């Protein structure tokens, strides 16, 4: 998802005189598609969170008493402790991702806090309920003939799980804590959702800088126009400056619908993902990840999932 | 807000000397240069006016003696040459933070040497008597300090019962305090005692004072 | 030469509202903001609230929420407070105040000051009974006579020498509180020249109630 | 705001969702214009109604400044031939404010007075005096052909046709050298290539319209380049802060309210600007105090209703903005219905403790619907049922019972 935007043209291109929203009402129905426009983006910003975040209406959660075949879980399972409910490698996901004109910046539908409670839904039946739970009711699924489907969809039998029991827990609890101080010093794999916040950077500080040029008026000042002309003469200049800025918003929303058609584009791709590698078990080559597939974790954070993508190397 | 607290409660200042009374706050008032500090004399019967306006400067109509200084959160109130008639109230008040509040005030008194009052007790009217009462009214006038105390003796028997004080604040031209005491009593209790005497308890006698007379 | 008035004393129930009347001139009524200021004796300043009267925008303490009212009349040019279920602690003095807004909000102008008690007492005429000594024991050389004031309510009373004839060595006592009634007493010092060729009498004029007693002493 | 839900969607009937509205409108009460005191006049009398003027050459330059002027009597009141002005609003005059003011006290005949306007070509307008595309200011002439002339002409003023090169503008030339055309030296007199530059005018009242004299003075206005002096009577009113009022500051306008400044500022500065670039604090003019100015009207206004077959009820939600300091409906700003969220104030739904699905979103985790004598309720959104499984080793769900489900997904083309 982006940031959700809207933009009045009365605060924005008028300085609160009455001159300036005379001579809006003679230019009709421009500012009616700019507004429908923006409309029309923030209501698929909250379709992009439904399709992604929830994959499934029941919620599911762990039991008290862990017995986990080996591993440690507790990395990607949330703190009960803390009252914002968040797991290990989510407090360092969140922390690495960081007006007066008519200028409002919409707030999301769903907080933070209620995506993570679609996220431990989620991996508590990946965990414990398998691959089960997104077909039908969940099916109760032991923990040691859970790993035997996994090999079984890649051609492996039985015999290899079993004996590196041993082997197994030892490569696997290597393998989350890699992931973890990888994200504690390197900041640039998460560089892919700060130029989300980029690019709605320097989208909010274009119609900042817009208002300070005359756009060939005498002056930018709505107030040094009309008394510092005639009101015949300032008939010409106004309306060249409010052109000018009709011109500025129709460079913004153009800008922000194709962002949109590029952000859509992705979070069917994330949903895709969400379906096909962290419900199931697919079999698909450098989709869920570079090798043979066995399971998926996905972790939330600012506009997007990071996914944990288990391989068979 | 800002709560502004000033010490001490009262203070004596001799004529010819320099009185400093602080108005303290719990933040900073200083801001666009000119903090923000205002100073109010208000006397008994009397409404405020206006003296200090941001801190360094003067109101006309107020005389050159009335002065503050001080900067940050500890300001300084500047009266000299003190006067017999500077005695009132002084506030102070700030308009930095929204809702703005008032200080607790400062009493200033002036002091000077003592003096021994004089004691003169009345009889009661003959009016009072038709209506049944009697009120027995000793004044007591021109004294200084306000410590003092008004002994009731009946017959050579002291009753406390039914005394009414009433003390004033320092004047402006004597620079003294006056104090009053009624004792009231019924008219079947007048005839029947004799001697009612005042008596005043003052530090620069060591004997009290007796007034009184027969009926 | 702006002058604000306001009437002497107010006399209202515990539980009823009261309305009180501050009056502008001399300058124009929607160029300025009006302040209330009250006074307890003893305690200080207490700030009341602050309207802008062309608005009718009010601005009021934390604590005196929902007990004042602030209304204005533009067409008289005069501010109103009204008060709501007044207690035995909202007794005090009020006050009245524009504030001339250059920078810093200094209080230039003040009222004449309203005093409102609050009780459910009645308004009792004063008995005013003269006070002499008598006889003289020739010890001074000037005479001392007094008034005695006392069965009234409310107070302030005006308490005045031969219709205020003697404007020096005077004394003015405060009135105690005893079973809803107020006493109070009041001395002149006179010279013996004077006081056989002047008659000193009591002239004590009540506002509340129009009644103005003349005893002579 | 069920009817202001179909004058913004232009439509009869309303349907079942969120749509927004307008923005607020804070309309302002009073005005303050801040003017310093000025007891001193403006002497523009002295170049007005002299007798002898200076020529094109070499005029009198005077400076006028720290002083106040009427325009009433130019202006309003007109004994005079022509006015004319170019960036200026000549009605206005009198409101507007400027540094200071240069009067060019020249004489120019009636035929040559067409080459006076920005950008021109002439021999006055080349060679002598140049008006340039950003001159800002105003041209008075009057006419002094019934007393200035004489009839064998007048040889007291004197005029430059000719010079070596294009003259800069506001410059005078006092310079005597004879032009010289070839490679004769003139020796200060003319000759054979040796033409003589400063010539005498035309003047006698026997000639036509083209000849007649006319004193013009050119008066040069510089806008924004310093604080103002001149200016004008327009009015001098108290501060008033706190409130959102007009502003008028040394002729630069606003709207807001004045707040302090915690801000050490330069002592010469007239006002400041946010990272907005418009004025966000400003200098009293009279003397030298400086208050913020924070802008207002912000906010938009937007509602909550179903469609209207159902009910005439509706929510209204606050974008942004405390409602605890206070569109003309003032009905639902009483109270008792207020729900404070991220977005806003909620008005005009009662908020439960329960947790539902809903219908029309809002925000931030709240959301409303219609639900039961029926009202609008606002309540946290429903995640589904929850579900506590043991899980063990030892056990396995493996399904007894099957079942056959038939969906529908409908993908545009």
């Amino acid at each position: 998802s982006m940031t959700k935007t809207s933009v009045d043209c009365t605060m924005y291109i008028c300085g609160d005189s009455t001159e300036c929203s005379n001579l809006l009402l003679q230019y009709g129905s421009f500012c009616t598609q700019l507004k429908r426009a923006l409309t029309g983006i923030a209501v698929e910003q909250d379709k992009n969170t439904q399709e992604v975040f929830a994959q499934v209406k029941q919620i599911y959660k762990t039991p008290p008493i862990k017995y986990f075949g080996g591993f440690n879980f507790s990395q990607i399972l949330p703190d009960p402790s803390k009252p914002s409910k968040r797991s290990f490698i989510e407090d360092l996901l969140f922390n690495k991702v960081t007006k007066f004109k008519g200028l409002t910046v919409l707030p999301p539908l769903l907080t933070d806090e209620m995506i993570a409670q679609y996220t431990s839904a989620l991996l508590a039946g990946t965990i414990t309920s398998g691959w089960t739970f997104g077909a039908g009711a969940a099916l109760q699924i032991p923990f040691a003939m859970q790993m035997a489907y996994r090999f079984n969809g890649i051609g492996v039998t039985q015999n290899v799980l079993y004996e590196n029991q041993k082997l197994i827990a030892n490569q696997f609890n290597s393998a989350i804590g890699k992931i973890q101080d990888s994200l504690s010093s390197t900041a640039s794999a998460l560089g892919k959702l700060q130029d989300v916040v980029n690019h709605n950077a320097q989208a909010l500080n274009t119609l900042v800088k817009q208002l300070s040029s005359k756009f060939g008026a005498i002056s930018s000042v709505l107030n040094d126009i009309f008394s510092r002309l005639d009101p015949p003469e300032a008939e010409v200049q106004i309306d060249r400056l409010i052109t000018g800025r009709l011109q500025s918003l129709q460079t913004y929303v153009t800008q922000q619908l194709i962002r949109a058609a590029e952000i859509r584009a992705s979070a069917n791709l994330a949903a895709t993902k969400m379906s096909e590698c962290v419900l199931g078990q697919s079999k698909r080559v450098d989709f869920c990840g570079k090798g043979y597939h066995l399971m998926s974790f996905p972790q939330s954070a600012p506009h997007g999932v990071v996914f944990l993508h288990v391989t068979y190397v | 807000d800002i709560v502004l607290t000033q010490s001490p409660a009262s203070l004596a200042v001799s004529l010819g000397q320099r009185a400093t009374i602080s108005c303290r706050a719990s933040k900073s008032v200083s801001a666009s240069v000119y903090s923000y500090m205002h100073w109010y004399q208000q006397k008994p019967g009397q409404p405020p006016k206006l003296l200090i306006y941001l801190a360094s400067s003067l109101e006309s109509g107020v005389p050159a003696r009335f002065s503050g200084s001080g900067s940050g959160t500890d300001f300084t109130l500047n009266i000299h040459p003190v006067e017999e008639e500077d005695a009132a109230t002084y506030y102070c008040h700030h308009s930095r933070e929204l809702p703005p509040a008032f200080g607790g005030g400062t009493k200033l008194e002036i002091k000077r040497a003592d003096a021994a009052p004089t004691v003169s007790i009345f009889p009661p009217s003959s009016e009072q008597l038709t209506s049944g009462g009697a009120s027995v009214v000793c004044f007591l006038n021109n004294f200084y300090p306000k410590d003092i105390n008004v002994k009731w003796k009946i017959d050579g028997s002291e009753r406390q019962n039914g005394v009414l004080n009433s003390w004033t604040d320092q004047d402006s031209k004597d620079s003294t305090y006056s104090m009053s005491s009624t004792l009231t009593l019924t008219k079947d209790e007048y005839e029947r005692h004799n001697s009612y005497t005042c008596e005043a308890t003052h530090k620069t006698s060591t004997s009290p004072i007796v007034k009184s007379f027969n009926r | 030469q702006v002058q604000l008035q306001q009437p002497g004393a107010e006399l209202v129930r515990p539980g009823a509202s009261v309305k009180l009347s501050c009056k502008a001139s001399g300058y124009s009524f929607t160029r300025f903001w009006m302040n209330w200021v009250k006074q307890r004796p003893g305690q200080g300043l207490e700030w009341i609230g602050m309207i802008h009267p062309s608005d009718s925008e009010t601005r009021l303490n934390q604590k005196f929420k929902d007990k004042a009212t602030l209304t204005v009349d533009k067409s008289s040019t005069t501010a109103y407070m009204q008060l709501s279920s007044p207690t035995s602690e909202d007794s005090a003095v009020y006050y009245c105040a524009r504030k001339d807004y250059d920078y810093d909000a200094w209080f230039a102008y003040w009222g004449q000051g309203t005093l409102v008690t609050v009780s459910a007492a009645k308004t009792t005429p004063p008995s005013v009974y003269p006070l002499a000594p008598g006889s003289a024991a020739q010890t001074n050389s000037m005479v001392t006579l007094g008034c005695l004031v006392k069965g009234y309510f409310p107070e302030p009373v005006t308490v005045t020498w031969n219709s205020g004839s003697l404007s020096s060595g005077v004394h003015t006592f405060p009135a105690v509180l005893q079973s809803d009634l107020y006493t109070l007493s009041s001395s002149v010092t006179v010279p013996s020249s004077t006081w056989p060729s002047e008659t000193v009498t009591c002239n004590v004029a009540h506002p509340a109630s129009s009644t103005k007693v003349d005893k002579k002493i | 705001p069920l009817s202001e839900t179909k004058c913004t969607l232009k439509s009869f009937t309303v349907e079942k969702g969120i749509y927004q509205t307008s923005n607020f409108r804070v309309q302002p009460t009073e005005s303050i214009v801040r003017f310093p005191n000025i007891t001193n006049l403006c002497p523009f009398d002295e170049v007005f109604n002299a007798t002898r003027f200076a020529s094109v050459y070499a005029w009198n330059r005077k400076r006028i400044s720290n002083c106040v002027a009427d325009y009433s009597v130019l202006y309003n009141l007109a004994p005079f031939f022509t006015f004319k002005c170019y960036g200026v609003s000549p009605t206005k005059l009198n409101d507007l404010c400027f540094t200071n003011v240069y009067a060019d006290s020249f004489v120019i005949r009636g035929d040559e007075v067409r080459q006076i306007a920005p950008g021109q070509t002439g021999n006055i307008a080349d060679y002598n005096y140049k008006l340039p595309d950003d001159f800002t200011g105003c041209v008075i002439a009057w006419n002094s052909n019934k007393l200035d002339s004489k009839v064998s002409g007048n040889y007291n003023y004197l005029y430059r046709l000719f010079r070596k090169s294009n003259l800069k503008p506001f410059e005078r030339d006092i310079s005597t050298e004879i032009y010289q055309a070839g490679n004769k030296p003139c020796n200060g007199v003319a000759g054979f290539n040796c033409y003589f530059p400063l010539r005498s005018y035309s003047f006698r009242p026997t000639y036509g319209v083209g000849h007649q004299p006319y004193r013009v003075v050119v008066l040069s206005f510089e806008l924004l380049h310093a604080p103002a002096t001149v200016c004008g009577p327009k009015k001098s009113t108290n501060l008033v802060k706190n409130k959102c009022v007009n502003f008028n500051f040394n002729g630069l306008k606003g709207t807001g309210v004045l707040t302090e400044s915690n801000k050490k500022f330069l002592p010469f500065q007239q006002f400041g600007r946010d990272i907005a670039d418009t004025t966000d604090a400003v200098r009293d003019p009279q003397t030298l105090e400086i208050l913020d100015i924070t802008p207002c009207s912000f906010g938009g206004v937007s509602v909550i209703t179903p469609g209207t077959n159902t009910s005439n009820q509706v929510a209204v939600l606050y974008q942004g903005v405390n409602c605890t300091e206070v569109p003309t409906w003032r009905v639902y700003s009483t109270g008792s219905n207020v729900f404070q969220t991220r977005a806003g104030c909620l008005i005009g739904a009662e908020y439960v403790n329960n947790s539902y699905e809903c219908d029309i979103p809002i925000g931030a985790g709240i959301c409303a619907s219609y639900q039961t004598s029926q009202s609008i309720i606002a309540y946290t959104m429903s995640l589904g049922a929850e579900n506590s499984v043991a899980y063990s080793n030892n056990s396995i769900a493996i399904p007894t019972n099957f079942t056959i489900s038939v969906t529908t997904e409908i993908l545009p083309v």
